[PDB]
């Protein structure tokens, strides 16, 4: 009920590191395993993420669920002192990044790697040769975007192998390269090669699409076909007056309540199970907010 | 025999109708020597006796194994005239085409594995059929098409040393012996460059690369160099790019082509000639079409 | 410019001058009049430890 | 430690106003603000309900994910008393919203704006000109069923509305009217037309739910063809054989590549955001409930 960690550091300060430190009061990383003392590589994220190795984001975001997660709280010249996240604990926290995101009253905010650059979350303390990395806490609305992204991007980069160079500059980097903000926009960095463990979610993800393609359905498609067709909608501007001749192909037969029924039950049941995988992060509630000292309450 | 269901669901996408395959080791070490890479990559295409020809299918992404036979080693799984095309591949760069050719095929089909002769190389080569479900020109286009264009190549650089009039300088600071006083006879230099530059035909060779570039920014800074040895000592290098050691090294004639045209030749001691590159909209296109 | 850069928090004995300072106090703060100032939310107004 | 929010009232109620809560004292409310007294307007939903145009489900769900919830404790000339809700305290409740319904210990409630008439659910503050709207609550399976049937009412009344030919109007009725749940019958209202265009509760989950399901297909045949190597899962192999041939004969080449990824990224948008909807949201459970008295000790 009441949780004090104190992390010693063998070696000293090294002032130059410890006002960008101060700076970087009251934020999150996660920790190891819980003890009373803790070793200084296990602290921040700088095990999972070395420098020469090639980012794989996946493997990060499970890395990242599974520790603890850590308040900051002070930096003494040879101590850290960390509260940690008590799961049935409210507690405020005060948020500065560098990719800086505005938040909203009673807005999830998620848990993720730090996608966007590494020396932006990273601070190198070479004085024990370490390198502490925070991780990115981001409104959930973002998140999920610059995850379903990612995962995009894991796909398509094995797609546009020896295909024109046309496919090489515009899907590689038109909608899977930048993220959108009110009058703003954020580049992210993109993995050079197809990152193993980051398709380990779209097999389940193949699993549950061949699954849901067999009980797809029908009326839906009828209407669908005659709106685009007879009517004009915002939501049908994706798709222009041609239809694709695949739903013409599946929509031959005739319809039955019953055979509807059945299918949108089980549609449904099928529905539940995808908040597993499209999670992926600890999510964090908002209670209250100050945008004159950016210091909220999350949860 | 799984990557044959893997297809056929979508195997209708690309293309009418397809033929089983299986490939021995011993067939491969003509594509892939001194490796034995997994063909995870391998993307097929098609090929016509005619102008017409149509690729891309990227047919069977296939995994090694071994034959249902028992005496079958660890061989590789996946008109009557015309020459079929195949590129093997993997994540990295070691690409490989073979060539089939019908009357194999059609009558390797016979009667559920079966072995048929390889004409291209003098292996076997075996087809499965599921139980269920102008004769040398059509090979000796490519061959004529690249000889004719190296030695168009070859008479701009004939034509480049008639404008210097019959000399040469350096474009390569490399530092020479200074003993050259007919040693190595530097006039057999250059009987000999043009010996390996009019005689090597390959496919992957520098100016094929060179025509096809995918930016106007980056390549006119990017360069591809091929370097062969003298007198044929060793096997040749097709298509290394420069983001020098080659005209350093001796007995290494080195054949540099631009994305703009340029065509330079590197003698033994740094000594650069320098050649224009020029081909028709027909001989352009069907190289895109094969390439690309 | 930045909130906290020479701030220090630490607890002096402050001295209680009788002159009123808090007109325009927040709108000054905000559009930028003077350079290091540190703003403290209810929470965190008291003084630190030693 | 305490909860507890006092709301003033700024002008004396009617006698008649006053008999509606209490017959209505154990009922949810939303709550804008956990703060003081506050403003009245926040309570009720007639912010997000809108008795001067038909409003969307959308703006509802993502309410009532994130506002608070409140009962009605007490009720007083000018004062109006309300209890928040907070996670992990015990509370009382009463089923006092109108579509009479049963209760059952371990019953896994949820909440979700009512689909009947909000005049129906709601009352009308003539005093103060303003409206209380109350939320619905419901198991979560009735809740998944009546989700379910409603927008398969409204799929089937959009065909009949567009193309005659296809037209069973008694049906559907007849296989979508009745809730069979524990041996017990309802009989739910259903709308007499769609109508041109969104009519309160069509756009949402019709079009949504449409627009996914039509682009799911073709995405999948996408992701699997692309998604096939040596490492990939086992079971991905052998679903392979459940697809149907017709979405097997689909091309890939006809659809532009920056349209399969519009497609893509617009179908993975579109799921994700539909998954939660099915989770039902807010939830919670139930120690034991007593009928004749209409009291449910929920946690």
């Amino acid at each position: 009920m009441d949780l004090k960690v104190v992390v010693s550091l063998s070696s000293r300060l090294y002032t130059d590191e410890i006002a960008k430190m101060q700076q970087r009061i009251g934020c999150i990383l996660p920790l190891a395993s819980t003890h009373g003392t803790q070793n200084v590589q296990g602290l921040g994220l700088g095990q999972v993420y070395s420098l020469e190795t090639v980012p794989d984001y996946v493997s990060m975001y499970n890395y990242l669920s599974d520790c603890t997660l850590a308040v900051l709280d002070e930096v003494s010249v040879d101590s850290l002192i960390l509260t940690k996240i008590v799961p049935g604990q409210t507690y405020a926290i005060k948020n500065k990044y560098q990719p800086f995101f505005q938040w909203h009253g009673t807005g999830s905010l998620s848990v993720m790697p730090p996608v966007f650059g590494r020396e932006h979350a990273t601070v190198k303390l070479e004085s024990n040769d370490v390198d502490i990395v925070f991780p990115m806490v981001l409104p959930t609305p973002i998140a999920e975007e610059v995850l379903q992204k990612i995962l995009l991007f894991n796909v398509y980069s094995r797609v546009v192998m020896q295909a024109p160079g046309n496919a090489d500059m515009l899907d590689v980097h038109m909608h899977l390269g930048s993220v959108s903000y009110l009058g703003h926009h954020y580049e992210l960095a993109l993995p050079e090669v197809p990152g193993p463990l980051g398709l380990a979610l779209l097999d389940n993800l193949s699993l549950y699409f061949c699954i849901m393609v067999t009980l797809l359905p029908r009326a839906s498609m009828r209407l669908v076909r005659g709106l685009i067709r007879h009517e004009h909608h915002d939501l049908l501007n994706l798709f222009q007056e041609m239809v694709p001749d695949e739903i013409a192909r599946i929509d031959l037969d005739d319809l039955s309540v019953a055979d509807d029924l059945s299918r949108m039950r089980v549609m449904m049941t099928y529905l539940q199970s995808l908040a597993s995988l499209f999670n992926l992060g600890p999510r964090l509630a908002t209670a209250a907010y100050s945008q004159e000292t950016l210091t909220a309450t999350c949860w | 025999m799984d990557v044959h269901i893997d297809n056929q669901v979508l195997s209708g996408l690309g293309t009418p109708l397809l033929v089983h395959l299986f490939v021995p080791d011993t067939v491969m070490a003509e594509l892939c020597p001194n490796r034995v890479p997994n063909c995870e990559g391998a993307w097929c295409q098609t090929l016509f006796s005619d102008r017409t020809g149509l690729t891309r299918v990227c047919r069977v992404f296939a995994a090694r194994g071994m034959l249902p036979g028992r005496p079958s080693h660890r061989g590789t799984f996946t008109n009557p005239f015309h020459v079929a095309a195949l590129r093997f591949y993997d994540e990295g760069g070691l690409v490989g085409e073979l060539q089939i050719y019908y009357l194999s095929l059609f009558e390797g089909a016979k009667r559920l594995v079966r072995g048929i002769a390889h004409i291209f190389s003098p292996h076997a080569l075996y087809v499965v059929t599921y139980p269920e479900l102008s004769i040398l020109g059509a090979p000796e286009r490519e061959f004529r098409f690249l000889i004719s264009v190296a030695l168009r190549i070859s008479a701009s650089f004939r034509e480049k040393l008639a404008m210097q009039a019959w000399t040469a300088q350096q474009e390569i600071p490399v530092v020479i012996p200074t003993s050259y006083s007919r040693i190595y006879k530097n006039s057999d230099l250059i009987r000999e460059a043009f010996f390996t530059v009019q005689t090597r035909v390959s496919w992957e060779s520098c100016w094929v690369k060179a025509t096809i570039s995918n930016a106007p920014k980056t390549p006119d800074a990017c360069l591809w160099i091929d370097s062969h040895p003298l007198y044929e000592e060793g096997a040749s290098a097709w298509g290394k790019v420069i983001d020098v050691a080659l005209g350093t090294d001796g007995h290494c004639v080195h054949l540099a082509t631009t994305s703009d045209g340029q065509a330079f030749l590197v003698l033994p001691g740094g000594f650069v000639i320098k050649g224009q590159l020029a081909l028709t909209p027909e001989e352009r296109g069907y190289i895109l079409a094969r390439h690309g | 410019m930045a909130s906290n850069e020479g701030v220090e928090n630490r607890p002096f004995p402050y001295l209680t001058v009788d002159a009123d300072l808090l007109s325009n106090l927040r709108q000054s703060a905000a559009e930028g009049l003077f350079h290091s100032f540190d703003l403290l939310v209810g929470k965190d107004a008291r003084e630190a430890g030693i």
